Protein backbone atom coordinates (compact mmCIF):
# COMPACT_ATOMS: atom_id res chain seq x y z
CA UNK A 1 0.00 0.00 0.00
CA UNK A 2 3.00 2.28 -0.19
CA UNK A 3 3.98 4.42 -3.25
CA UNK A 4 3.54 2.98 -6.76
CA UNK A 5 4.98 3.87 -10.28
CA UNK A 6 1.63 5.40 -11.46
CA UNK A 7 1.14 7.25 -9.32
CA UNK A 8 4.61 9.07 -8.81
CA UNK A 9 4.18 9.61 -12.65
CA UNK A 10 0.66 10.72 -12.25
CA UNK A 11 1.66 12.72 -9.77
CA UNK A 12 4.05 14.43 -11.85
CA UNK A 13 2.51 14.92 -14.60
CA UNK A 14 -0.27 17.09 -13.10
CA UNK A 15 1.18 20.27 -13.37
CA UNK A 16 2.50 19.79 -16.82
CA UNK A 17 -1.34 19.01 -17.45
CA UNK A 18 -2.77 21.99 -15.78
CA UNK A 19 -0.15 24.38 -17.20
CA UNK A 20 -0.74 22.87 -20.59
CA UNK A 21 2.69 21.42 -21.44
CA UNK A 22 1.39 18.15 -22.00
CA UNK A 23 -2.20 16.71 -23.10
CA UNK A 24 -4.37 14.80 -20.70
CA UNK A 25 -3.51 11.36 -21.46
CA UNK A 26 0.20 12.18 -21.51
CA UNK A 27 0.70 10.20 -18.08
CA UNK A 28 -0.85 6.92 -19.19
CA UNK A 29 1.32 6.97 -22.42
CA UNK A 30 4.65 7.39 -20.03
CA UNK A 31 3.28 4.75 -18.03
CA UNK A 32 3.13 2.10 -20.88
CA UNK A 33 6.61 3.19 -21.83
CA UNK A 34 7.98 2.93 -18.33
CA UNK A 35 6.68 -0.52 -18.76
CA UNK A 36 8.47 -1.18 -21.95
CA UNK A 37 11.10 0.92 -22.27
CA UNK A 38 12.27 1.35 -18.42
CA UNK A 39 13.94 4.09 -17.19
CA UNK A 40 15.67 3.46 -13.96
CA UNK A 41 19.31 4.54 -13.33
CA UNK A 42 21.53 3.38 -10.42
CA UNK A 43 23.44 6.39 -8.75
CA UNK A 44 25.85 6.93 -5.94
CA UNK A 45 23.37 8.14 -2.60
CA UNK A 46 19.95 6.67 -4.43
CA UNK A 47 18.48 5.52 -7.33
CA UNK A 48 17.16 8.04 -10.46
CA UNK A 49 14.30 7.51 -13.06
CA UNK A 50 13.40 9.10 -16.14
CA UNK A 51 10.05 8.83 -17.28
CA UNK A 52 9.05 10.35 -20.71
CA UNK A 53 7.67 9.40 -23.35
CA UNK A 54 9.56 9.92 -27.37
CA UNK A 55 7.72 13.33 -27.63
CA UNK A 56 4.20 12.08 -28.13
CA UNK A 57 1.25 14.19 -26.19
CA UNK A 58 4.21 16.72 -25.51
CA UNK A 59 3.15 20.42 -26.72
CA UNK A 60 5.85 22.34 -24.72
CA UNK A 61 9.41 21.36 -23.45
CA UNK A 62 9.21 20.93 -19.73
CA UNK A 63 10.63 18.84 -16.64
CA UNK A 64 8.91 18.24 -13.27
CA UNK A 65 10.86 16.55 -10.25
CA UNK A 66 10.00 14.26 -7.64
CA UNK A 67 11.42 13.73 -4.35
CA UNK A 68 10.77 10.15 -2.37
CA UNK A 69 11.19 9.82 1.19
CA UNK A 70 11.21 5.67 0.72
CA UNK A 71 12.77 4.58 -1.92
CA UNK A 72 10.46 2.81 -4.97
CA UNK A 73 11.33 -0.12 -7.39
CA UNK A 74 11.57 1.19 -10.95
CA UNK A 75 12.91 -1.60 -13.16
CA UNK A 76 16.01 -0.55 -14.09
CA UNK A 77 16.85 1.30 -17.90
CA UNK A 78 19.84 -1.12 -18.65
CA UNK A 79 19.45 -5.03 -17.81
CA UNK A 80 20.30 -5.98 -14.39
CA UNK A 81 17.69 -8.50 -12.90
CA UNK A 82 17.63 -5.96 -9.68
CA UNK A 83 15.64 -3.23 -9.36
CA UNK A 84 16.81 0.40 -8.38
CA UNK A 85 15.58 1.88 -5.69
CA UNK A 86 14.91 5.08 -6.46
CA UNK A 87 14.24 8.72 -4.43
CA UNK A 88 14.60 11.17 -7.52
CA UNK A 89 12.58 11.43 -10.20
CA UNK A 90 13.11 13.46 -13.61
CA UNK A 91 9.79 13.54 -15.54
CA UNK A 92 10.78 14.92 -19.60
CA UNK A 93 8.31 16.31 -21.93
CA UNK A 94 10.31 16.86 -24.40
CA UNK A 95 9.41 16.89 -28.43
CA UNK A 96 12.39 16.67 -30.31
CA UNK A 97 14.95 13.60 -30.60
CA UNK A 98 17.47 15.91 -30.83
CA UNK A 99 16.16 18.14 -28.09
CA UNK A 100 15.56 14.78 -25.96
CA UNK A 101 19.36 13.50 -26.51
CA UNK A 102 20.47 17.21 -24.96
CA UNK A 103 18.40 17.03 -22.29
CA UNK A 104 19.54 13.78 -21.39
CA UNK A 105 22.80 14.45 -21.53
CA UNK A 106 22.26 17.49 -19.34
CA UNK A 107 20.82 14.52 -16.85
CA UNK A 108 23.63 12.84 -16.80
CA UNK A 109 26.15 15.57 -15.58
CA UNK A 110 23.58 16.29 -12.54
CA UNK A 111 23.21 12.63 -11.68
CA UNK A 112 27.33 12.51 -11.51
CA UNK A 113 27.42 14.97 -8.96
CA UNK A 114 26.61 12.77 -5.56
CA UNK A 115 26.09 15.42 -3.16
CA UNK A 116 23.71 17.58 -4.99
CA UNK A 117 21.69 13.95 -5.18
CA UNK A 118 22.16 14.15 -1.04
CA UNK A 119 20.94 17.66 -1.31
CA UNK A 120 18.12 17.16 -3.01
CA UNK A 121 17.17 14.57 -0.39
CA UNK A 122 16.50 17.19 1.68
CA UNK A 123 15.84 20.42 0.46
CA UNK A 124 12.67 22.32 0.31
CA UNK A 125 10.22 22.72 -3.14
CA UNK A 126 12.03 26.30 -3.53
CA UNK A 127 15.39 25.50 -3.03
CA UNK A 128 15.21 22.76 -5.51
CA UNK A 129 13.66 24.75 -7.59
CA UNK A 130 15.91 27.47 -7.71
CA UNK A 131 19.15 24.83 -7.52
CA UNK A 132 17.59 23.12 -10.68
CA UNK A 133 16.50 26.41 -12.50
CA UNK A 134 20.20 27.63 -11.89
CA UNK A 135 21.56 24.43 -13.56
CA UNK A 136 19.31 24.72 -16.32
CA UNK A 137 20.55 28.44 -16.95
CA UNK A 138 24.05 26.94 -16.57
CA UNK A 139 23.68 24.62 -19.12
CA UNK A 140 24.93 25.35 -22.89
CA UNK A 141 23.28 24.74 -26.26
CA UNK A 142 20.32 23.61 -23.52
CA UNK A 143 16.74 24.05 -25.45
CA UNK A 144 14.51 25.89 -24.28
CA UNK A 145 12.54 24.05 -21.39
CA UNK A 146 9.71 25.03 -18.84
CA UNK A 147 10.98 25.10 -15.33
CA UNK A 148 8.55 26.37 -12.36
CA UNK A 149 7.81 26.13 -9.04
CA UNK A 150 4.71 24.20 -9.20
CA UNK A 151 7.21 21.31 -11.43
CA UNK A 152 9.00 20.43 -7.74
CA UNK A 153 6.77 18.31 -5.74
CA UNK A 154 7.40 16.10 -2.78
CA UNK A 155 5.76 12.46 -2.73
CA UNK A 156 4.91 9.47 -0.68
CA UNK B 1 5.28 -8.71 -40.93
CA UNK B 2 7.24 -5.65 -42.18
CA UNK B 3 7.26 -5.27 -45.26
CA UNK B 4 8.93 -1.88 -47.54
CA UNK B 5 8.00 -2.20 -50.98
CA UNK B 6 10.12 0.12 -53.38
CA UNK B 7 8.37 1.15 -57.10
CA UNK B 8 9.21 4.31 -59.28
CA UNK B 9 12.53 2.96 -60.60
CA UNK B 10 13.49 2.57 -64.41
CA UNK B 11 14.98 3.75 -67.73
CA UNK B 12 15.58 7.17 -67.37
CA UNK B 13 18.37 9.73 -69.43
CA UNK B 14 20.34 12.76 -67.94
CA UNK B 15 18.85 15.41 -66.48
CA UNK B 16 15.54 13.50 -66.15
CA UNK B 17 13.29 13.19 -63.42
CA UNK B 18 12.24 10.19 -61.55
CA UNK B 19 9.69 9.82 -58.76
CA UNK B 20 10.30 6.65 -56.23
CA UNK B 21 7.71 5.39 -53.57
CA UNK B 22 7.66 3.05 -50.60
CA UNK B 23 4.76 1.16 -49.19
CA UNK B 24 5.01 0.01 -45.67
CA UNK B 25 3.05 -2.45 -43.77
CA UNK B 26 3.94 -4.32 -40.57
CA UNK B 27 5.15 -1.54 -37.80
CA UNK B 28 3.85 2.26 -36.93
CA UNK B 29 4.86 3.70 -40.09
CA UNK B 30 3.01 7.23 -39.21
CA UNK B 31 5.57 7.39 -36.15
CA UNK B 32 8.80 6.16 -37.90
CA UNK B 33 12.12 7.41 -39.25
CA UNK B 34 12.53 6.66 -42.73
CA UNK B 35 15.68 6.34 -44.66
CA UNK B 36 16.47 5.98 -48.77
CA UNK B 37 20.20 4.39 -49.25
CA UNK B 38 21.26 3.70 -52.85
CA UNK B 39 24.34 1.35 -53.99
CA UNK B 40 25.66 2.34 -57.40
CA UNK B 41 26.53 -0.67 -59.62
CA UNK B 42 30.10 -2.18 -58.28
CA UNK B 43 29.77 0.04 -55.45
CA UNK B 44 29.03 0.37 -51.82
CA UNK B 45 26.22 1.53 -49.98
CA UNK B 46 25.63 5.21 -49.81
CA UNK B 47 23.34 7.01 -47.17
CA UNK B 48 20.93 9.44 -48.96
CA UNK B 49 18.74 11.03 -47.04
CA UNK B 50 16.11 10.35 -43.86
CA UNK B 51 13.07 12.29 -43.36
CA UNK B 52 11.67 12.50 -39.61
CA UNK B 53 8.51 11.91 -37.48
CA UNK B 54 6.23 14.28 -35.97
CA UNK B 55 7.91 15.56 -32.99
CA UNK B 56 10.90 17.08 -35.63
CA UNK B 57 8.44 18.54 -37.75
CA UNK B 58 9.16 16.15 -40.80
CA UNK B 59 12.37 17.55 -41.11
CA UNK B 60 14.47 16.19 -43.67
CA UNK B 61 18.17 15.74 -43.97
CA UNK B 62 20.31 15.56 -46.97
CA UNK B 63 23.72 13.78 -47.97
CA UNK B 64 25.58 16.33 -49.82
CA UNK B 65 25.85 15.36 -53.52
CA UNK B 66 21.63 15.06 -53.22
CA UNK B 67 21.14 18.35 -51.83
CA UNK B 68 18.80 20.82 -53.96
CA UNK B 69 17.91 18.53 -56.36
CA UNK B 70 16.24 15.41 -54.35
CA UNK B 71 13.32 16.04 -52.29
CA UNK B 72 12.24 13.37 -49.57
CA UNK B 73 8.19 13.26 -48.19
CA UNK B 74 5.94 10.89 -46.84
CA UNK B 75 1.96 10.45 -47.25
CA UNK B 76 0.98 8.49 -43.41
CA UNK B 77 -2.47 8.11 -44.29
CA UNK B 78 -1.19 5.12 -47.40
CA UNK B 79 1.97 4.93 -45.05
CA UNK B 80 3.82 5.55 -48.57
CA UNK B 81 7.51 7.30 -48.57
CA UNK B 82 8.83 9.19 -51.64
CA UNK B 83 12.02 10.13 -53.12
CA UNK B 84 11.53 12.67 -55.95
CA UNK B 85 14.93 13.16 -58.51
CA UNK B 86 15.49 15.80 -60.64
CA UNK B 87 18.67 16.48 -62.64
CA UNK B 88 19.74 12.60 -63.01
CA UNK B 89 22.76 12.11 -63.68
CA UNK B 90 24.47 8.32 -64.15
CA UNK B 91 26.48 9.34 -61.14
CA UNK B 92 22.82 8.66 -59.70
CA UNK B 93 22.29 5.40 -60.82
CA UNK B 94 21.97 2.35 -59.34
CA UNK B 95 19.53 0.88 -56.94
CA UNK B 96 17.51 2.29 -53.96
CA UNK B 97 15.86 0.72 -51.06
CA UNK B 98 14.20 2.63 -48.25
CA UNK B 99 14.96 1.65 -44.84
CA UNK B 100 13.04 2.10 -41.39
CA UNK B 101 14.95 3.83 -39.04
CA UNK B 102 15.46 3.50 -35.16
CA UNK B 103 17.24 5.85 -32.84
CA UNK B 104 19.68 4.79 -30.60
CA UNK B 105 21.30 7.15 -27.26
CA UNK B 106 23.12 5.21 -24.58
CA UNK B 107 22.80 7.56 -21.35
CA UNK B 108 26.37 7.12 -19.68
CA UNK B 109 28.36 7.42 -22.87
CA UNK B 110 26.10 8.63 -25.45
CA UNK B 111 26.55 11.82 -27.17
CA UNK B 112 23.88 14.14 -28.83
CA UNK B 113 22.17 13.51 -31.18
CA UNK B 114 22.60 9.64 -30.98
CA UNK B 115 22.86 7.41 -33.69
CA UNK B 116 20.29 5.83 -36.34
CA UNK B 117 20.45 2.32 -37.38
CA UNK B 118 18.70 0.46 -40.37
CA UNK B 119 16.12 -2.62 -38.95
CA UNK B 120 14.68 -2.97 -42.36
CA UNK B 121 15.18 -2.69 -45.60
CA UNK B 122 13.31 -2.91 -48.88
CA UNK B 123 14.45 -5.21 -51.72
CA UNK B 124 15.29 -2.20 -54.02
CA UNK B 125 14.28 -0.58 -56.68
CA UNK B 126 16.76 -0.15 -59.78
CA UNK B 127 17.10 3.63 -61.45
CA UNK B 128 19.28 3.49 -64.42
CA UNK B 129 20.58 6.80 -66.04
CA UNK B 130 22.28 6.40 -69.27
CA UNK B 131 22.40 8.28 -72.50
CA UNK B 132 22.02 4.39 -74.81
CA UNK B 133 18.21 5.03 -75.77
CA UNK B 134 17.57 1.09 -76.64
CA UNK B 135 19.20 -1.58 -78.62
CA UNK B 136 18.29 -5.04 -79.97
CA UNK B 137 21.13 -7.64 -79.78
CA UNK B 138 23.80 -8.98 -82.31
CA UNK B 139 23.86 -12.50 -82.05
CA UNK B 140 27.04 -14.19 -83.75
CA UNK B 141 27.82 -17.98 -83.27
CA UNK B 142 30.97 -19.03 -81.21
CA UNK B 143 32.33 -22.46 -83.05
CA UNK B 144 33.92 -25.44 -81.64
CA UNK B 145 37.74 -25.42 -82.67
CA UNK B 146 33.26 -29.75 -76.38
CA UNK B 147 32.58 -26.44 -76.28
CA UNK B 148 29.78 -24.22 -78.20
CA UNK B 149 28.14 -21.21 -77.71
CA UNK B 150 26.27 -17.53 -78.45
CA UNK B 151 28.04 -14.15 -78.01
CA UNK B 152 25.35 -11.21 -77.72
CA UNK B 153 26.60 -7.80 -78.63
CA UNK B 154 25.42 -4.21 -77.74
CA UNK B 155 22.19 -4.20 -76.48
CA UNK B 156 20.37 -1.67 -74.16
CA UNK B 157 18.71 -2.24 -71.71
CA UNK B 158 18.90 -5.43 -69.60
CA UNK B 159 17.49 -8.01 -69.18
CA UNK B 160 18.18 -10.70 -71.96
CA UNK B 161 16.83 -14.10 -72.16
CA UNK B 162 18.50 -17.04 -73.59
CA UNK B 163 17.87 -20.59 -75.08
CA UNK B 164 19.12 -23.81 -76.81
CA UNK B 165 17.88 -25.73 -79.00
CA UNK B 166 14.88 -23.57 -79.49
CA UNK B 167 13.64 -24.20 -76.17
CA UNK B 168 14.93 -27.35 -75.90
CA UNK B 169 16.17 -27.14 -72.59
CA UNK B 170 19.35 -28.63 -72.78
CA UNK B 171 21.69 -29.17 -69.88
CA UNK B 172 25.12 -28.10 -69.56
CA UNK B 173 24.18 -24.50 -70.61
CA UNK B 174 26.31 -21.78 -68.68
CA UNK B 175 25.11 -18.09 -69.50
CA UNK B 176 27.66 -15.50 -68.40
CA UNK B 177 26.81 -12.58 -66.13
CA UNK B 178 27.19 -9.25 -68.91
CA UNK B 179 29.59 -6.64 -69.18
CA UNK B 180 28.20 -3.42 -69.43
CA UNK B 181 30.74 -1.55 -72.08
CA UNK B 182 32.69 1.00 -71.95
CA UNK B 183 30.47 3.10 -74.59
CA UNK B 184 27.30 1.96 -72.52
CA UNK B 185 26.28 -1.24 -74.23
CA UNK B 186 25.57 -4.48 -73.06
CA UNK B 187 27.33 -7.88 -74.04
CA UNK B 188 26.77 -11.52 -72.77
CA UNK B 189 27.82 -14.99 -73.27
CA UNK B 190 25.85 -18.20 -73.00
CA UNK B 191 27.79 -21.47 -73.65
CA UNK B 192 26.71 -25.04 -73.47
CA UNK B 193 28.99 -28.50 -73.49
CA UNK B 194 28.07 -30.67 -76.39
CA UNK B 195 29.13 -34.71 -77.25
CA UNK B 196 32.66 -34.35 -78.93
CA UNK B 197 30.37 -36.76 -81.96
CA UNK B 198 26.84 -36.30 -81.18
CA UNK B 199 27.99 -35.18 -86.97
CA UNK B 200 24.11 -34.25 -86.82
CA UNK B 201 24.35 -31.92 -83.38
CA UNK B 202 21.97 -29.85 -85.06
CA UNK B 203 22.99 -27.04 -81.78
CA UNK B 204 21.16 -23.52 -82.51
CA UNK B 205 21.17 -20.83 -79.72
CA UNK B 206 17.26 -18.88 -79.37
CA UNK B 207 17.95 -15.01 -77.60
CA UNK B 208 15.00 -13.07 -77.02
CA UNK B 209 14.34 -9.14 -76.29
CA UNK B 210 11.74 -8.64 -74.94
CA UNK B 211 12.19 -4.84 -74.65
CA UNK B 212 13.17 -4.34 -78.45
CA UNK B 213 10.48 -7.37 -79.19
CA UNK B 214 13.55 -9.24 -80.78
CA UNK B 215 14.35 -12.92 -81.38
CA UNK B 216 17.17 -14.44 -83.09
CA UNK B 217 18.85 -18.11 -83.90
CA UNK B 218 21.80 -18.97 -84.70
CA UNK B 219 22.71 -22.46 -86.42
CA UNK B 220 26.05 -22.27 -84.77
CA UNK B 221 28.35 -25.00 -86.63
CA UNK B 222 31.77 -26.78 -86.01
CA UNK B 223 32.63 -24.50 -89.44
CA UNK C 1 35.87 7.88 -46.00
CA UNK C 2 34.85 9.06 -42.43
CA UNK C 3 34.60 5.18 -41.66
CA UNK C 4 37.42 3.10 -43.47
CA UNK C 5 36.65 -0.78 -43.75
CA UNK C 6 39.31 -3.44 -45.03
CA UNK C 7 38.78 -4.24 -48.88
CA UNK C 8 38.22 -7.65 -48.13
CA UNK C 9 38.50 -10.38 -45.70
CA UNK C 10 38.64 -14.16 -45.34
CA UNK C 11 38.67 -17.18 -43.43
CA UNK C 12 37.97 -20.64 -42.94
CA UNK C 13 34.75 -22.93 -42.01
CA UNK C 14 34.33 -22.98 -38.75
CA UNK C 15 36.75 -20.10 -37.84
CA UNK C 16 36.94 -16.92 -36.12
CA UNK C 17 37.16 -13.88 -38.08
CA UNK C 18 37.09 -9.58 -36.78
CA UNK C 19 36.04 -6.85 -39.39
CA UNK C 20 37.06 -3.27 -38.06
CA UNK C 21 35.45 0.11 -39.33
CA UNK C 22 37.73 2.91 -38.27
CA UNK C 23 37.08 6.86 -38.01
CA UNK C 24 36.56 9.93 -35.70
CA UNK C 25 33.35 9.91 -34.90
CA UNK C 26 33.38 6.59 -33.43
CA UNK C 27 35.10 7.87 -30.59
CA UNK C 28 31.61 9.42 -29.56
CA UNK C 29 29.48 8.09 -31.82
CA UNK C 30 28.58 3.84 -32.27
CA UNK C 31 28.39 1.79 -35.01
CA UNK C 32 26.06 -0.59 -36.61
CA UNK C 33 26.64 -3.23 -38.73
CA UNK C 34 24.50 -4.70 -42.23
CA UNK C 35 25.59 -7.71 -43.97
CA UNK C 36 24.67 -7.43 -47.49
CA UNK C 37 24.44 -10.52 -50.06
CA UNK C 38 24.45 -9.65 -54.18
CA UNK C 39 20.69 -9.55 -54.75
CA UNK C 40 19.04 -9.31 -51.57
CA UNK C 41 18.29 -6.68 -49.11
CA UNK C 42 20.84 -6.05 -46.36
CA UNK C 43 20.55 -7.48 -42.90
CA UNK C 44 21.03 -5.54 -39.63
CA UNK C 45 23.19 -7.11 -37.51
CA UNK C 46 24.33 -5.27 -34.67
CA UNK C 47 24.11 -1.97 -32.93
CA UNK C 48 24.94 0.50 -30.12
CA UNK C 49 27.10 -1.18 -27.18
CA UNK C 50 25.65 -4.42 -27.24
CA UNK C 51 22.84 -4.83 -29.44
CA UNK C 52 21.83 -7.67 -31.45
CA UNK C 53 18.05 -7.94 -33.00
CA UNK C 54 16.48 -10.66 -32.37
CA UNK C 55 17.24 -13.23 -35.47
CA UNK C 56 20.47 -12.57 -35.92
CA UNK C 57 22.54 -15.63 -35.15
CA UNK C 58 24.77 -15.18 -31.40
CA UNK C 59 27.91 -15.76 -33.46
CA UNK C 60 27.78 -11.77 -34.62
CA UNK C 61 28.88 -9.36 -32.08
CA UNK C 62 30.19 -5.90 -31.75
CA UNK C 63 32.38 -4.25 -29.83
CA UNK C 64 34.06 -0.51 -29.64
CA UNK C 65 37.41 0.81 -28.97
CA UNK C 66 38.79 4.52 -29.49
CA UNK C 67 38.24 5.39 -33.11
CA UNK C 68 38.05 1.68 -34.27
CA UNK C 69 34.25 -0.19 -33.53
CA UNK C 70 34.51 -3.99 -34.82
CA UNK C 71 32.25 -6.94 -35.22
CA UNK C 72 32.92 -10.36 -34.97
CA UNK C 73 32.23 -13.53 -36.10
CA UNK C 74 32.63 -16.82 -34.20
CA UNK C 75 32.46 -20.12 -36.04
CA UNK C 76 31.70 -18.48 -39.42
CA UNK C 77 29.69 -20.30 -42.14
CA UNK C 78 29.48 -20.41 -45.59
CA UNK C 79 25.87 -17.92 -45.38
CA UNK C 80 28.07 -15.66 -43.84
CA UNK C 81 30.31 -15.36 -46.70
CA UNK C 82 28.94 -11.56 -47.94
CA UNK C 83 29.91 -8.41 -47.92
CA UNK C 84 29.60 -6.22 -44.58
CA UNK C 85 29.19 -2.48 -43.93
CA UNK C 86 29.40 -0.15 -40.85
CA UNK C 87 27.72 3.26 -40.22
CA UNK C 88 27.80 6.02 -37.97
CA UNK C 89 27.79 9.59 -37.80
CA UNK C 90 29.91 10.88 -40.39
CA UNK C 91 31.11 13.71 -37.69
CA UNK C 92 30.74 14.20 -33.93
CA UNK C 93 26.86 15.56 -33.30
CA UNK C 94 25.79 15.08 -36.86
CA UNK C 95 22.31 14.72 -38.48
CA UNK C 96 23.97 13.05 -40.93
CA UNK C 97 24.93 9.43 -41.59
CA UNK C 98 27.72 7.90 -43.55
CA UNK C 99 28.62 4.41 -44.76
CA UNK C 100 31.93 2.75 -44.62
CA UNK C 101 33.52 1.32 -48.24
CA UNK C 102 31.97 -2.31 -47.18
CA UNK C 103 34.10 -5.68 -46.52
CA UNK C 104 33.96 -8.78 -48.68
CA UNK C 105 34.20 -11.62 -46.38
CA UNK C 106 35.10 -15.13 -48.04
CA UNK C 107 34.39 -17.82 -45.85
CA UNK C 108 36.38 -20.87 -47.50
CA UNK C 109 33.95 -23.65 -47.50
CA UNK C 110 34.44 -25.41 -50.82
CA UNK C 111 37.69 -27.50 -52.03
CA UNK C 112 39.90 -25.52 -54.21
CA UNK C 113 38.76 -25.68 -58.04
CA UNK C 114 40.73 -24.68 -60.88
CA UNK C 115 39.35 -22.28 -63.62
CA UNK C 116 38.25 -23.76 -67.16
CA UNK C 117 39.24 -21.80 -69.72
CA UNK C 118 37.80 -21.66 -72.85
CA UNK C 119 38.61 -18.92 -75.63
CA UNK C 120 36.83 -18.38 -79.02
CA UNK C 121 38.18 -16.44 -81.93
CA UNK C 122 36.48 -13.91 -83.50
CA UNK C 123 33.14 -15.74 -85.90
CA UNK C 124 33.30 -14.60 -89.17
CA UNK C 125 29.82 -13.40 -89.28
CA UNK C 126 31.31 -10.73 -87.09
CA UNK C 127 34.08 -9.88 -89.35
CA UNK C 128 31.64 -10.24 -92.08
CA UNK C 129 30.21 -7.41 -90.17
CA UNK C 130 33.68 -5.56 -89.59
CA UNK C 131 33.84 -6.11 -86.04
CA UNK C 132 36.36 -8.22 -84.03
CA UNK C 133 35.85 -9.57 -80.16
CA UNK C 134 38.08 -12.23 -78.51
CA UNK C 135 35.68 -14.14 -76.15
CA UNK C 136 37.43 -15.80 -72.86
CA UNK C 137 35.02 -17.71 -70.52
CA UNK C 138 36.34 -18.37 -67.60
CA UNK C 139 33.70 -21.18 -65.10
CA UNK C 140 33.71 -23.58 -62.20
CA UNK C 141 37.04 -21.54 -60.25
CA UNK C 142 36.74 -21.80 -56.41
CA UNK C 143 37.55 -19.06 -54.47
CA UNK C 144 36.84 -16.43 -56.99
CA UNK C 145 39.69 -14.63 -57.02
CA UNK C 146 40.77 -14.47 -60.93
CA UNK C 147 42.80 -11.88 -62.66
CA UNK C 148 42.61 -12.58 -66.51
CA UNK C 149 45.82 -11.39 -69.10
CA UNK C 150 46.01 -10.68 -72.95
CA UNK C 151 53.64 -13.21 -76.66
CA UNK C 152 53.36 -9.42 -75.88
CA UNK C 153 52.50 -9.13 -71.99
CA UNK C 154 50.17 -5.95 -73.42
CA UNK C 155 46.49 -5.64 -73.82
CA UNK C 156 44.51 -2.67 -74.56
CA UNK C 157 40.28 -2.65 -74.91
CA UNK C 158 39.97 -5.31 -72.67
CA UNK C 159 36.26 -5.75 -70.32
CA UNK C 160 36.10 -7.86 -67.88
CA UNK C 161 33.12 -9.35 -65.75
CA UNK C 162 32.82 -9.50 -61.88
CA UNK C 163 32.92 -13.21 -60.95
CA UNK C 164 29.65 -14.12 -59.90
CA UNK C 165 28.40 -17.35 -58.14
CA UNK C 166 26.94 -20.91 -59.77
CA UNK C 167 24.75 -23.49 -59.05
CA UNK C 168 27.87 -25.61 -58.43
CA UNK C 169 28.44 -22.57 -55.90
CA UNK C 170 31.78 -22.62 -57.73
CA UNK C 171 32.13 -19.16 -59.47
CA UNK C 172 32.23 -18.01 -63.29
CA UNK C 173 33.61 -14.58 -64.89
CA UNK C 174 34.39 -13.34 -68.39
CA UNK C 175 36.52 -11.10 -70.36
CA UNK C 176 36.46 -9.75 -73.78
CA UNK C 177 38.72 -8.64 -75.88
CA UNK C 178 37.65 -6.34 -78.65
CA UNK C 179 39.65 -5.67 -81.43
CA UNK C 180 39.52 -4.71 -85.37
CA UNK C 181 38.83 -6.93 -88.09
CA UNK C 182 42.53 -5.67 -89.27
CA UNK C 183 44.16 -5.82 -85.79
CA UNK C 184 43.59 -9.66 -85.86
CA UNK C 185 45.00 -10.33 -88.45
CA UNK C 186 48.39 -7.77 -87.85
CA UNK C 187 49.00 -8.75 -84.45
CA UNK C 188 51.00 -12.88 -84.59
CA UNK C 189 48.17 -14.10 -82.07
CA UNK C 190 45.93 -13.25 -79.14
CA UNK C 191 46.68 -14.95 -75.77
CA UNK C 192 44.02 -15.57 -72.45
CA UNK C 193 46.03 -15.95 -69.10
CA UNK C 194 44.13 -15.94 -66.39
CA UNK C 195 45.64 -16.45 -62.62
CA UNK C 196 44.17 -17.88 -59.51
CA UNK C 197 45.69 -18.80 -56.51
CA UNK C 198 49.24 -17.83 -58.12
CA UNK C 199 48.05 -19.00 -64.39
CA UNK C 200 46.04 -21.01 -67.01
CA UNK C 201 46.11 -19.45 -70.26
CA UNK C 202 44.94 -19.80 -73.63
CA UNK C 203 45.91 -18.74 -77.04
CA UNK C 204 43.94 -17.98 -80.53
CA UNK C 205 45.39 -17.57 -84.04
CA UNK C 206 44.16 -14.93 -86.51
CA UNK C 207 43.61 -18.65 -88.80
C1 LIG D 1 12.03 -4.18 -4.87
O1 LIG D 1 11.98 -5.53 -5.37
C2 LIG D 1 12.74 -6.47 -4.59
C3 LIG D 1 12.66 -7.80 -5.32
O2 LIG D 1 13.50 -8.82 -4.78
C4 LIG D 1 12.18 -6.51 -3.16
O3 LIG D 1 12.96 -7.40 -2.36
C5 LIG D 1 12.16 -5.11 -2.55
O4 LIG D 1 11.54 -5.14 -1.27
C6 LIG D 1 11.43 -4.13 -3.47
N1 LIG D 1 11.44 -2.78 -2.92
C7 LIG D 1 10.46 -1.89 -3.11
C8 LIG D 1 10.63 -0.55 -2.46
O5 LIG D 1 9.46 -2.16 -3.79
Amino acid sequence: GNVSQEDIIRALAEPLIDDGMVEKEFADHVIEREKQTPTGLQAEPVGVAIPHTMGEYVRENAISVGILTKPVNFTGWYQSEEPVPVRVVFMLAIRNWFDITNVLNWIKRVIQDRDFMRRLLTMNDEEIYEEIYKKIKQAPNLTGIHFTKKYVRHLN
Amino acid sequence: EVQLVESGGGLVKPGGSLRLSCSASGFDFDNAWMTWVRQPPGKGLEWVGRITGPGEGWSVDYAAPVEGRFTISRLNSINFLYLEMNNLRMEDSGLYFCARTGKYYDFWSGYPPGEEYFQDWGRGTLVTVSSASTKGPSVFPLAPSAALGCLVKDYFPEPVTVSWNSGALTSGVHTFPAVLQSSGLYSLSSVVTVPSSSGTQTYICNVNHKPSNTKVDKRVEPK
Amino acid sequence: YELTQETGVSVALGRTVTITCRGDSLRSHYASWYQKKPGQAPILLFYGKNNRPSGVPDRFSGSASGNRASLTISGAQAEDDAEYYCSSRDKSGSRLSVFGGGTKLTVLSQPKAAPSVTLFPPSSEELQANKATLVCLISDFYPGAVTVAWSSPVKAGVETTTPSKQSNNKYAASSYLSLTPEQWKSHRSYSCQVTHEGTVEKTVAPT
